[PDB]
């Protein structure tokens, strides 16, 4: 019954400001130290800053020095991270974790679920589906969920009928500031024509459902 | 003119040990005379005395481990401003 | 402050004695910790104070550590043990984490299935080209993909994407996207995709024409 | 540059958080009784000069063992200890000096004496108020006046309740600082941390803020450092209820905070017939008042003015840091006329800072009472008068943000709460004098 509830996270523009919250339950708040550990998608764990609620004592990461500021409301049992002068690199899953209470100060026994912080100069965009036809033993074919913002998007094949061979690759951020992913399924070269294949793209932010069939060409 | 002093909180008292503070202008040469004088006068009453420390730079005086029976004799000594009975101090 | 984990990825099977090296930025005493994060989950504490086994963390888990060099030891590896492991420098002022170690499942060492796909008409009409070069189910995750246009290398124009290790066949897949303008596209014939893997005798190339 | 002398238990010198920061001196004087011996001391050294958790993160420290393994010392031990410091101060004279006494004994005539003699040598003495939930004035070095006495506050800036007891209070407590569940260097291991409570923690915190201040300005006086420690402390954060009604007025509602880097004033209460409330040697008395639970004069004493009050009454002095000031007190005896008893700062450029009544730039008292006026001259000293009347128990008048209260009074007891003048009874007009740069 010990938990660190994480809230406040979302989308913000570069140079902007953002406030986050860490709701501590099931333990003497003042007694412990609370840290913030962020993590960029493909990257590892980076400790950003800590606090000791009774003392009010803090320490930050040189990376985040002067921009981010930890505060703690002992009355409301909440730890906050004020993220001003935000950069693009600051895009990460923000975790808050409590100190084990003994030994080395950075020992984080309990961690929160994480709150997503996305920071870029981009406005909500829907993707445009493009087919990947065979013949330019086994011959695959797929779709191309290209240029969209933010995240996520579900790629189901024939409204939850085809689970086998469905390799829906992770979304990749382009030099444009938009995502591009791939979703494919391996099918026999004999079946190319006899069976129909349509990918159901589900971009929830823009509320768009683009369904496209995959048929072969000549050259 | 010479006053005895002890801790108000009785369990904190450490009798048998006393800090003898002399008047402001008293210099080291006299503190040693006064300690010898105390030791000597106390020897006459058949009491054993041990001068622990002789103060200077911060205060004029000495720290003495002696019987509480010698305080009458001790306050009557020259240069003595006041005598305090050593007590206990604690980590907070 | 640089804290280095070795290896960046190790592959082994259930029951094996797994070991992960850790080099602290300086003599950090026993001020080390080990954390386990599963994809999409928050990290979980395993070892602290270099050798102390945190409550409920299976006895499989061992922690060794001098002053600079430290080592996590997963005696008799398990299916739920297949995860990403972080080192932690819990030393005053200088606090860091290691790069992370992915404890990978070793399988059979199988060759990929390469599939080249040219850009669609509806996409090329908007003035954008996307050259797709697939790779289906392979081991190791290690593979080098080149883009040869009339036998010439390409720099700063292709982005890759790897699927997270399969549960079924337990194998990897790759989707490299070479993106360029329609103007630079209408001046070339061959768009070869030289794929190099360990389970390949000769580097298999997939080509098409405009 | 700022050396912080620590007289406590032994310290775990090695501890990676205070390594090379602290120096262990060859002084030991502890009464007869292993990691637990370093415990209290190490944690405090961490609180002061800690690399991660320290207030004055860089600060150089020096430790003297005066407490044993159960943190029990002697008045003599401490005395000899402070003497060691005085003797070392004469051998290789160190820069700005802060002396940390995170300890408490009963009231000691000799220790307060030792502390004052050492403080007069320009040494900043910071001490714990005591964890006995009592008037600090009954403990030493707590009761000492030249020593900065520190009470402990919890996470909600309220007073620490230590077991069945808690933080000490009273007119001897200079200010309050966090002293509950403090994370600092733990002797359990070279890299271990722990949460400890008590007024020691509070003292150590302030000792750090003091060290910080002298790093920035080594020439600061104890009186200057005190006034600033008061000025930049968080005000009215403590719910006065935790203290006895008796001790509430006397207890400062200050919670220590780092002063960033002008006229500073402070209220000085006396002990309960004549009562005397005195200012620091480099401080000027700009006002005097008094108070009784039921129902005052500014006199000279050894070339320095003092607030004198006539069950018992408290002499309430207003002590200020007024650079280059020619101050004088002019007194006019009872006139017995219906107009009243009057006195004015007849000189030019000489402003009225405060009034004192006992039985523009003018004091008006009752016909039967003698009237005293505080007339000061300082480079560019403006002095407003703010009044407040209501048709009661307590009326309050306060200086505007930029004005320092120099003198609180009741129009014919009364006292100054920070920059607020309070008048107490059972139209009630309160008079405050506000002065400026």
């Amino acid at each position: 019954e010990v938990q660190l509830v994480e809230s406040g996270g979302g989308l913000v523009q570069p140079g902007g400001s953002l406030r986050l919250s860490c709701a501590a339950s099931g333990f003497t708040f003042s007694s412990t130290a609370i840290h913030w550990v962020r993590q960029a998608p493909g990257k590892g764990l980076e400790w950003v800053a800590r606090i000791s609620p009774a003392n009010g004592n803090t320490n930050y990461a040189d990376s985040v020095k002067g921009r981010f500021t930890i505060s703690a409301d002992t009355s409301k049992n909440t730890a906050y991270l004020q993220m001003n002068s935000l950069r693009a690199e600051d895009t990460a899953v923000y975790y808050c974790a409590r100190w084990i209470g003994s030994r080395e100060l950075y020992i984080m026994d309990y961690w929160g679920q994480g709150t997503l912080v996305t920071v870029s100069s981009a406005s909500t965009k829907g993707p445009s589906v493009f087919p990947l036809a065979p013949s330019s033993g086994t011959a695959a074919l797929g779709c191309l969920v290209k240029d969209y913002f933010p995240e996520p998007v579900t790629v189901s094949w024939n409204s939850g009928a085809l689970t086998s061979g469905v390799h829906t690759f992770p979304a990749v951020l382009q030099s444009s500031g938009l995502y591009s992913l791939s979703s494919v399924v391996t099918v026999p070269s004999s079946s190319l024509g006899t069976q129909t294949y349509i990918c159901n793209v589900n971009h929830k932010p823009s509320n768009t459902k683009v369904d496209k069939k995959v048929e072969p060409k000549s050259c | 003119t010479a006053t005895f002093h002890r801790c108000a909180k009785d369990p904190w008292r450490l009798p048998g040990t006393y800090v003898v503070v002399l008047k402001e202008e008293t210099h080291l040469s006299q503190s040693e005379r006064t300690a010898r004088r105390l030791q000597a006068q106390a020897a006459r009453r058949g009491y054993l005395t041990k001068i622990l420390h002789v103060f200077h730079g911060l205060l004029p005086g000495f720290l003495v481990k002696m019987s509480g029976d010698l305080l009458e004799l001790a306050l009557k000594l020259p240069h003595v401003d006041y005598i305090e009975e050593d007590s206990s101090v604690f980590a907070q | 402050i640089q804290m280095t984990q070795s290896p960046s990825s190790l592959s082994a099977s259930v029951g094996d004695r797994v070991t992960i090296t850790c080099r602290a930025s300086q003599d950090v005493s026993t001020a080390v910790a080990w954390y386990q994060q599963k994809p999409g989950k928050a990290p979980k504490l395993l070892i602290y104070s270099a050798s102390f086994l945190y409550s409920g963390v299976p006895s499989r888990f061992s922690g060794s550590g001098s002053g600079t060099d430290f080592t996590l030891t997963i005696s008799s590896l398990q299916p739920e043990d297949f995860a990403t492991y972080y080192c932690q420098q819990a030393y005053p002022a200088l606090h860091t984490f290691g790069q992370g170690t992915k404890v990978e499942i070793k399988r059979t060492v199988a060759a990929p299935s390469v599939f080249i796909f040219p850009p669609s008409d509806e996409q090329l009409k908007s003035g954008t080209a996307s050259v797709v070069c697939l790779l289906n189910n392979f081991y190791p995750r290690e593979a080098k993909v080149q883009w040869k246009v009339d036998n010439a290398l390409q720099s700063g124009n292709s982005q890759e994407s790897v699927t997270e290790q399969d549960s079924k066949d337990s194998t990897y897949s790759l989707s490299s996207t070479l993106t360029l303008s329609k103007a630079d596209y209408e001046k070339h014939k061959v768009y070869a995709c030289e794929v190099t893997h360990q389970g390949l005798s000769s580097p298999v190339t997939k080509s098409f024409n405009r | 540059l700022v050396e912080v002398y620590l007289l406590d238990t032994s310290i775990q010198s090695d501890h990676r958080e205070i390594e090379g920061r602290v120096m262990v001196t060859d002084f030991e004087n502890v009464p007869e009784e292993a990691s637990k011996c370093d415990s209290h001391g190490t944690h405090l050294a961490g609180v002061v000069s800690g690399r991660d958790a320290g207030v004055a993160k860089g600060a150089s420290m020096r430790s003297l063992r005066v407490l044993n393994c159960q943190g029990k010392g002697t008045v003599s031990g401490t005395l000899i200890g402070l003497e060691f410091i005085r003797k070392s101060q004469l051998v290789q004279p160190v820069g700005p000096l802060v002396v940390l006494l995170p300890l408490a004994g009963g009231y000691s005539r000799v220790l307060n004496a030792a502390c004052q003699r050492l403080a007069r040598a320009g040494v900043v003495l910071v001490t714990a108020a005591g964890n006995f939930r009592d008037d600090a004035c009954l403990y030493s070095p707590a009761s000492a006046p030249e020593v900065i006495t520190v009470g402990a506050t919890n996470a909600q800036d309220q007073p620490v309740t230590l077991g069945t007891l808690g933080t000490n209070f009273g007119r001897c407590v200079d200010l309050f600082a966090p002293g509950e569940d403090i994370i600092g260097a733990s002797s359990d291991c070279s890299t271990c941390f722990v949460s400890q409570s008590g007024t020691s923690q509070a003292a150590a915190h302030v000792a750090g803020i003091a060290a910080m201040m002298l790093s920035a300005e080594p020439e600061l006086t104890l009186a200057e450092l005190r006034q600033r420690l008061i000025h930049f402390s968080a005000k009215d954060v403590i719910n006065e209820a935790w203290f006895p009604e008796d001790q509430r007025v006397l207890t400062p509602n200050l919670v220590a905070a780092l002063p960033p880097s002008q006229l500073f004033c402070r209220t000085v209460w006396s002990a309960h017939a004549t009562a005397i409330a005195r200012c620091a040697p480099d401080e000027e008395l700009l006002s005097c008042s008094s108070f009784s639970r039921s129902g005052e004069r500014m006199e000279a004493q050894g070339g320095k003015l003092v607030c004198r009050a006539h069950e018992g009454v408290y002499a309430i002095a207003r002590c200020c840091l007024l650079p280059q000031a020619n101050c004088s007190v002019h007194t006019a005896p009872p006139a017995e006329a219906s107009m009243g008893t009057r006195v004015h700062c007849h000189q030019q450029g000489h402003v009225l800072t405060g009034c004192s009544s006992h039985w523009p730039n003018q004091c008006v008292g009752h016909r039967e009472a003698s009237i005293h006026a505080s007339c000061c001259h300082a480079p560019g000293l403006e002095c407003k008068v703010k009044e407040h009347g209501i048709p009661q128990e307590q009326v309050t008048v306060a200086c505007e943000e930029g004005w320092t209260l120099t003198g609180c009074s009741a129009l014919p007891g009364a006292y100054a709460v920070d920059n607020t003048c309070v008048v107490r009874s059972r139209a009630v007009t309160a008079v405050a004098i506000c002065c400026r740069s």
